RNA sequence: GAAACAUCUAAGUAGCUAAAGGAAGGGAAAUCAACCGAGACCCCGUUAGUAGCGGCGAGCGAGAGCGGAUUUGGGAUUUGA
RNA sequence: GAGGAAAUGGGAAGAGCGGCUUAAGCCAUUAGGUGUAGGCGCUUUCCAAAGGUGGAAUCUUCUAGUUCUUCCUAUUUGACC
């Protein structure tokens, strides 16, 4: 019928403002991945704070102790925090 | 009657107040009695069109020798936005308003406008405004008053 | 060479380090096939910074988390022994009212104020006199230090338009625009302060209860 | 390109066609802001690879404000009655 | 006859200043000088957001960086051929 998702696209067609069609920046500049944004935020020690996976669903499949372990947050590994620093990340 | 029936504030009306007919009552009201009625006529008089520097220089007088400084300071803030030319004897009776009723700060404040204004006072005043600002316990206005008159 | 500078004996501190030409002969050590290797996907460089072989990556593999915020409020941070130390330097007047243009013109304010200014309470061992303050935001312990010497802080309202001009009168003077007025809070706002600012910096405080 | 591919990208690009001028187009608010205020239109810098869009993947990517260049408004339109 | 150019990032060596530095532009070019808008730091550390925020040392107190040049690499562009 008319859910949530047909409703936010209603929505957004209408009143969201809309994608230039074209840029205006003459500059080149760098971007790095999308999926770095709303996953990663980094720290002024110099590491990069994440959150632990497993806490969307499927509870019954864990223990209590890993229940209470994913909820505390964790840092990026080196190896892989050394490539969104050098994709201007940490700015 | 006459301000009360803004006679001024006409637009249509086409004869417009002469300046001998503000400026020996404007001296009289600000030297002889009350200064409020004689600023809010010359206040209308400046929404159409006198910027006479007489009239000004005499509201000063009067507003500082009636007890109000702050209309003083306020009126030298109009002639310096306006740009009417500031005496230096203007911010003398200023100051000394201000320290007959206790106000070395507000004294120190009107000092600084004078000299960005661009008038030297003398040390007569210099040592009168350095030792009120010392014994109310402002130490370091007095010093500021130090650095401009080594300078 | 007494004190001769011409043309012919300019040089700078270090040699000049220069280029790495590769792909020349044997005996540069970077000649037939640079510094590539033999064969691959990296020798012929069609390969892109952090790709992971196929796996799903650690970018992708991990959960989002909250929202932003588009309406945040930044205060610059000021701590009491920074202003002490400038006022035993003789740079603040200690008599006066410190209210924010104070102390964006001795520099204690970075060169962007933002929002407003917290007072912090670092350095707090070193204020010795009553101080009247006039900030957007202060702590529990610069306050309670604060009024232990005897002083006072007010907690002061102003918009983005109204902290322009407070702090750059002179900005409206050369644009021709007269100075504006201050405006109240908004009601989310309301019980954050005490009292809407003056747009011209008042340098006398007012007391609270008396 | 997405290490395949179908929404997406390449891109309103290449190409084809029509009309007009030395320039064309746009233009003096049914515009932005936020209870404080700004004041037509086009071009250059910054905000900022930020907000936003997106098999929320790869990617695409503002506006307002502020600093410059040019600086301009005219008409309906005013009324003695 | 095949590792090269620009712009933006990660670093190393050298230098200027002590907060550092300008972009578009403007005034002159037998040639430089100006331009504060902006960026980084001081600065405050947890936190989705509201909210919240005592560095060290005791013994004349220590308490910050930024902008260029050269070279090695990364991203976007045809990108060693
Ligand atoms: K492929
Ligand atoms: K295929
Ligand atoms: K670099
Ligand atoms: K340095
Ligand atoms: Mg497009
Ligand atoms: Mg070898
Ligand atoms: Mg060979
Ligand atoms: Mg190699
Ligand atoms: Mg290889
Ligand atoms: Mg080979
Ligand atoms: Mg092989
Ligand atoms: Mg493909
Ligand atoms: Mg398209
Ligand atoms: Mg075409
Ligand atoms: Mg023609
Ligand atoms: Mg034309
Ligand atoms: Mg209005
Ligand atoms: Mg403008």
């Amino acid at each position: 019928n008319i859910t949530s998702k047909d409703k936010m696209a209603k929505w957004k067609k209408k009143w969201r403002p809309r994608t230039p069609i074209t840029s205006k920046v003459k500059k080149v500049k760098i971007k790095f991945y999308s999926s770095y944004k709303d996953r990663f935020r980094p720290l002024n020690d110099g590491t990069i704070l994440r959150w632990k996976e497993g806490k969307r669903h499927n509870a019954h499949l864990k223990s209590k102790k890993s229940k209470r372990r994913l909820r505390q947050p964790g840092l990026v590994p080196p190896a892989y925090a050394k490539v969104m620093k050098k994709l201007n990340f940490c700015n | 009657t006459l301000i009360e029936k803004e006679i001024i504030l006409r637009h249509q009306d086409t004869l417009e107040m002469e300046p001998s007919a503000y400026n020996p009552i404007i001296e009289y009201l600000c030297n002889n009695g009350q200064t409020a009625k004689a600023e809010v006529l010359f206040r209308q008089l400046m929404k159409r069109g006198v910027q006479d520097q007489d009239a000004l220089n005499n509201l000063i007088r009067g507003h500082a020798k009636e007890g109000n400084p702050d209309s003083s300071y306020e009126i030298l803030k109009i002639m310096s936005r306006r740009g009417v030319p500031r005496e230096s004897n203007a911010y003398e009776l200023l100051i000394k308003s201000y320290m007959s009723k206790g106000e070395p700060g507000d004294a120190k404040t009107a000092l600084d406008s004078m000299v960005e204004d661009g008038h030297v006072p003398d040390s007569s005043l210099f040592r009168s405004v350095i030792e009120s600002l010392f014994e109310d316990g402002r130490v370091q206005t007095a010093s500021r008053v130090m650095m401009i008159m080594i300078d | 060479a007494y004190s001769l500078l011409s043309l012919n004996d300019l040089r700078d501190n270090v040699p000049r380090k220069l280029k790495t030409r590769k792909g020349r002969g044997i005996g540069s050590g970077k000649g037939k096939t640079a510094g590539r290797g033999h064969k691959g996907q990296k020798a012929r460089g069609t390969m892109k910074f952090g790709f992971e072989g196929g796996q799903t990556p650690l970018r992708r593999r991990l959960p989002k988390r909250g929202f932003k915020n588009k309406f945040k409020l930044h205060f610059q941070p000021v701590g009491l022994g920074k202003i002490a130390k400038l006022i035993n330097a003789g740079q603040i007047d200690s008599h006066e009212l410190i209210t924010m243009k104070t102390l964006k013109d001795v520099g204690a304010i970075g060169k962007q104020i933002e929002d407003g200014v917290r007072l912090m309470g670092r350095g707090a061992d070193e204020i010795k006199w009553p101080l009247h303050f006039e900030v957007s935001r202060v702590t529990v312990r610069a306050k309670e230090v604060v009024e232990a010497a005897g002083g006072s802080v007010r907690r002061v309202y102003y918009n983005k338009l109204g902290l322009r001009a407070l702090l750059k009168p002179e900005w409206f003077e050369k644009k021709g625009r007269l100075l504006p007025k201050a405006a109240r809070p908004p009601p989310k706002q309301l019980d954050r302060v005490d009292s809407i600012g003056r747009l011209p910096a008042p340098k006398k405080p007012i007391p609270f209860y008396a």
